[PDB]
RNA sequence: AAGAAAAUGUUUU
RNA sequence: GGUGAAAUUCUUGGAUUUAUUGAAGACUAACUACUGCGAAAGCAUUUGCCAAGGACGUUUUCAUUAAUCAAGAACGAAAGUUAGGGGAUCGAAGAUGAUCAGAUACCGUCGUAGUCUUAACCAUAAACUAUGCCGACUAGGGAUCGGGUGGUGUUUUUUUAAUGACCCACUCGGCACCUUACGAGAAAUCAAAGUCUUUGGGUUCUGGGGGGAGUAUGGUCGCAAGGCUGAAACUUAAAGGAAUUG
């Protein structure tokens, strides 16, 4: 009864991206990110940056067609970080607020079964 | 000065010194 | 002198223990000497636990959780709160709190 | 610009590095089964009814 | 008794052309005249011709290989990928 | 493994080694075993599996060369073919396949 | 100053053929043109969906299903079964501290022709009136315990098509086919076939698709 | 004779007249007498096997690969090299693949190529010690050694002759559009000196 | 969740 | 994208994001522990092969074959060296952006060598437990790993039972840990750093105030970087350890 597309949220640090798509991947309806919402160039990760591309992305979904989304967050993941940004929850909760419906929500970071050498040296960013 | 550097600089004098002394004969 | 009764790490009977990277500036420690933290928050919070139930297509949809081993140098447990500097006496006390 | 109000029910606690915001859950005035945590500048009392531009944004503190 | 100290198959060149020069060419030439194990008959009769041939001095036979050494770390890699898309190919 | 049967039957049992020998014993009927190494020569397996299926007798293909097969029938020399003759107090005719 | 929007249609992915519910969604495809056909910009997706709404009970919460559109009719996008996951929700879920996992993979072919790498997973538990604190096993378990479940892989593929291996994954019987084979082994709580890798498929078989 | 690569004589059997055709393939390394070679669509992935580039996996290692299909080889022909089949188009047939030099290639998925890498890998890494043996290379190959530098001949020999001084005297990195007589030393270099970097420029 | 800059101080008592 | 903030940088020849395949090389997360194995350096995907090893069990065997060890050897992280291979990632040098008073430093973007491997070198580390090895004795305690023994044990199905896992009690060996110290120590602390002025179980190695100096010189090893061995003249009243109050 409900059409349902995928929220592909990525929040990393420094921005966040919400990329619906369609059921397959292939098709891809408004992707929308903090740094086109804002310009300040240090703000593109702030939750408010996160809640306002969130609330575009819904918008043009819903003239799109799509009425639900299933939610696939993720970090940066790779070898870098494992923890979502603080982009990630805004961007969530505003598409539930936003009238989407919401399915699904699963963590998809990419997490290696094992790394290659992390960037940093062995005595990591020293500040 | 910090020990490892002291054995750097006494490594550099000392190839200097043999470099010096097999200039001459 | 010796701070520590052990070490400050965990390795007795190995002699090398593969390093790891820390979580927040990338320092290789070695794993038995990194602290280890989980995190195993829920999905989403966000104080919207409610909006999201009531956004659901599904009823009684269980929500999940997001499970995360964080691994930091002592450094930068210490200038994250991760862990404390403690007396000499509460060195010694093992037990989490 | 969309008009809500809102009314403290607990005052949380000083927050700001120089103490001067108030941390406050507020409860919507439309759709009462509703809270919010919110920064507030000047001085709050418990009951006490807050004007909000946005309605949606959690407030953490202000390190 | 032992004649040379380090020089070894490369003393015929005597003093000329440079120690490293030498010692690549040593390290090259006993590995081109070692004698090497046939794969087919199993004896350590396998000597080059010209190169990138290496014939068994037994049951004749004789196999494209290196230039100096019968299979090189390529080849070896070649073959090992080989047989993995073979494999996969195949089943 | 075979290893162990092999090295019994040449301690306590009847074997011959050799292309010549064997077939020898193929064609006499009085072999129990035929053991090829791997890089026999196809045509001589081939012949082998021949004679080996004309006296109804089983033929084993060795893991290993023919230096191999030496070592395992505990000889100096490469083999290229073994045939058991007797087993001796050996299972290496029944524990087969 | 395009909005593409406008020349997208949409399909009715009738994705599976004997799962629960032959409908899992709808996507959108650029409209067939000369130069440009939708069928050959579809035909290759994947859409991944989880099995739960694939058979209506939440208890197939984890285990999504990857299905391939594999031939077109008319608005509809046939697919066929493309592999299958865990969630990561729950895979870090069952993987705790203080026991043993124990993991096992297979590549083996289905009865017509069908490649598949199966892993499986397993951990280890307490008995009820265990005191000790940990439960872990001692490896030559994990060694028989891996051989049993390969073994038990590799018999249940071979005597299935990829259409019984699918009818089978849904009931969960290898499941409890490994755990009757290693209960006298060691206890292995949270046994589980965690995922399912196509690597090769046989010639397209439009034909044998059409099983829906 | 002049050739690094060692050379396999293949008989096949002639399909349309009882006779045998006799050819000269560049021999892969691993090939031996007696091998027998299959070459066709419908041959197995074996080193020494002739397939089209269009019919072996990903990642497959050719060599004496044809640029054009019937051109009976053209490429990877060297001793050592090998071409990497790295993608396929089959509609459009056509095959992505990686050249000795490191160039991408497209070629029509009809072109042959024998698996395996070519013979007699490694000959360059020996140092040749000798004028002799730099001459006894190029008796078989060219009239092309030894080289005389430009800097030592005569203004009226090259253009980097004459002077009180052996030097070029100008740039030698010589233009693309340089005549025939001007094309001496560095023709159309981007760079010159050290190679300080990383190469295979995306 | 985290938070930029900060060098120097004569000798003896 | 990156940052504390930026900029270098890439981007409508569509970057970032998505989806689909594919390849390369490295690596072996989570499970992973005051857990295991090894002489140490070290060692973490599956499976096969090949040899090896400790502990335990033994009413098996030999019978002092033993302990520690100059000389002499084998192995010996990382980095580095030579020649191939490979070169995904990170990344001495270098290029740059920024900060700065300067900043060819920290921070950012690239990036050669290296990182991986093969065949040879090198032989050093805060190579640490800063604690030689072998042996005996001297507090209490609970865990844990491997083996063994016993139980009216529980569970698991096979059909009686029995192996497996678990529970209880003991025991041998191991990684450790908690308390107390008869005891030791300058103390921190230590079950060994105890059984030492009430001084002796056996044995190897090393030190004799701080510099000069691991320097010079000679020898030896190494392609080299360097390793090993190794002074003195002269200079100096402290250097240093542990703890106490500020
Ligand atoms: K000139
Ligand atoms: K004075
Ligand atoms: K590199
Ligand atoms: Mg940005
Ligand atoms: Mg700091
Ligand atoms: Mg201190
Ligand atoms: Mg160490
Ligand atoms: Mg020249
Ligand atoms: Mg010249
Ligand atoms: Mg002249
Ligand atoms: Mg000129
Ligand atoms: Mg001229
Ligand atoms: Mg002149
Ligand atoms: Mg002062
Ligand atoms: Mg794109
Ligand atoms: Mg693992
Ligand atoms: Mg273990
Ligand atoms: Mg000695
Ligand atoms: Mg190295
Ligand atoms: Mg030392
Ligand atoms: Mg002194
Ligand atoms: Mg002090
Ligand atoms: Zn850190
Ligand atoms: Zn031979």
């Amino acid at each position: 009864s409900q059409v349902f597309g995928v929220a592909r949220i990525y929040a990393s640090f420094n921005d966040t991206f919400v990329h619906v798509t369609d059921l397959s991947g292939k098709e891809t309806i408004a992707r929308v990110t903090g740094g086109m919402k804002v310009k300040a160039d240090r703000d593109e990760s702030s939750p408010y940056a996160a809640m306002l591309a969130a609330q575009d992305v819904a918008a043009k979904c819903k003239e799109v067609g799509i009425t639900a989304v299933h939610v696939k967050i993720r970090a940066t993941g790779g070898t870098r970080t494992k923890t979502p940004g603080p982009g990630g929850q805004a961007a969530l909760r505003a598409l539930a607020r936003s009238g989407l419906r919401i399915g699904r929500i699963e963590d998809v970071t990419p997490v290696p079964s094992d790394s290659t050498r992390k960037k940093g040296g062995r005595r990591g960013r020293r500040l | 000065m910090r020990a490892k550097w002291r054995k750097k600089r006494t490594r550099r004098l000392k190839r200097k010194r043999r470099k010096v002394r097999a200039r001459s004969k | 002198p010796k701070k520590r009764a052990s070490n400050g790490r965990n390795k007795k009977g190995r002699g090398h223990v593969k390093p790891v990277r820390c979580v927040n500036c990338s320092k290789s420690i070695p794993k038995d000497k990194a602290i280890k933290r989980m995190a195993i928050r829920n999905i989403v919070e966000a104080a919207a636990v409610r909006d999201l139930s009531e956004a659901s297509v599904y009823p009684e949809y269980a929500l999940p959780k997001t499970y995360n081993k964080l691994h930091y140098c002592v450094s930068c447990a210490i200038h994250a709160r991760i862990v404390r500097v403690r007396s000499r006496e509460d060195r010694k006390n093992r037990a989490p709190p | 610009t969309p008009v809500t109000l809102a009314k403290v029910i607990k005052v949380l606690g000083r927050t700001g590095s120089r103490g001067g915001v108030t941390q406050v859950r507020v409860e919507f005035l439309e759709d009462t089964s509703r809270t919010i945590v919110r920064n507030v500048k000047g001085p709050v009392r418990e009951n006490d009814i807050l004007v909000l531009m946005e309605s949606e944004r959690e407030a953490r503190r202000l390190r | 008794a032992k004649r040379t100290k380090k020089v070894g198959i490369t003393g015929k060149y005597g003093v000329r052309y440079g120690s490293s020069l030498r010692r690549q060419v040593k390290k090259l030439e006993i590995q081109q005249h070692a004698r090497y194990d046939c794969s087919f008959c199993g004896k350590k009769t396998v000597k080059r011709g010209a190169a990138g041939i290496w014939t068994c001095s037994c049951c004749k036979k004789t196999v494209a290989g290196g230039a100096y050494t019968v299979s090189t770390a390529a080849a070896a890699t070649v073959r090992s990928t080989i047989r993995r898309l073979r494999e996969m190919v195949e089943a | 493994s075979i290893n162990q049967k092999l090295a019994l039957v040449i301690k306590s049992g009847k074997y011959t080694l050799g292309y010549k020998s064997t077939v020898k014993s193929l064609r006499q009927g009085k072999s129990k075993l035929i053991i090829i190494a791997a890089n026999t020569p196809v045509l001589r397996k081939s012949e082998l599996e021949y004679y080996a299926m004309l006296s109804k007798t089983k033929v084993y293909y060795f893991q290993g060369g023919n230096n191999e097969l030496g070592t395992a029938v505990g000889k100096l020399f490469r083999v290229g073919v073994v045939s058991i003759l007797e087993a001796g107090d050996s299972d290496i005719l029944t524990t087969l396949a | 100053v395009v909005d593409p929007f406008t020349r997208k249609e949409w399909f009715d992915i009738k994705a599976p053929s004997t799962f629960e519910n032959r409908n899992v969604g709808k996507t959108l495809v650029n409209k067939s043109t000369g130069l440009k056909s939708a069928s050959d910009a579809l035909k290759g997706r994947v859409v991944e969906v989880c099995l739960a709404d694939l058979q209506g009970s939440e208890d197939h919460s984890f285990r999504k299903i990857k299905l391939r559109v594999d031939e077109v009719q008319g608005k509809n996008l046939l697919t066929n079964f493309h592999g299958m996951d865990f969630t990561t929700d729950k895979l870090r879920s069952m993987v705790r501290k203080w026991q043993t996992l124990i993991e096992a993979n297979v590549t083996v072919k289905t009865s017509d022709d069908y490649v598949l790498r199966i892993f499986a997973i397993a951990f280890t538990r307490k008995q009820a009136n265990q005191v000790k604190r940990h439960s872990y096993a001692q490896s030559s378990h994990i060694r028989a315990i891996r051989k049993v479940i390969s073994e038990i892989l590799t018999k249940e593929v071979q005597g299935s098509t990829l259409a019984q291996l699918t009818s089978k994954l849904i009931p969960e019987v290898i499941n409890k086919e490994i755990e009757n084979a290693t209960k006298d082994i060691f206890p292995l709580q949270n046994i589980h076939v965690r995922k399912v890798k196509l690597l090769k498929q046989p010639k397209f078989d439009v034909g044998a698709l059409m099983a829906l | 004779s002049g050739r690094g690569a060692p050379l396999a004589k293949v008989v096949f059997r002639d399909p349309y007249k009882y006779r045998l055709r006799e050819e000269i393939f560049i021999a892969n390394e691993g090939v031996h007498t007696g091998q027998f070679i299959y070459a066709g669509k419908k041959a197995s992935l074996n080193v020494g096997n002739v397939l089209p580039l269009g019919s072996v996996p990903e990642g497959t290692i050719v060599s004496n690969v044809e640029e054009k299909p019937g051109d009976r080889g053209a490429l990877a022909r060297a001793s050592g090299n090998y071409v990497i089949i790295i993608g396929h188009n089959p509609d459009e047939n056509k095959t992505r693949v990686r050249l000795p030099s490191g160039a991408k290639k497209v070629i029509s998925s009809d072109a042959r190529g024998v698996i395996g890498v070519i013979a007699g890998g490694g000959r360059v890494d020996k140092p040749l010690l000798k004028a002799g043996r730099a001459f006894h290379k190029y008796r078989l190959k060219r009239n092309s050694w030894p080289k005389t530098r430009g800097v030592a001949m005569n203004p009226v020999d090259h253009p980097h002759g004459g002077g009180n001084h052996q030097h070029i005297g100008k740039a030698s990195t010589i233009s693309r559009g340089a005549v025939s007589g001007q094309k001496a030393g560095l023709i159309a270099a981007r760079r010159t000196g050290l190679l300080r970097g990383s190469q295979k420029t995306q």
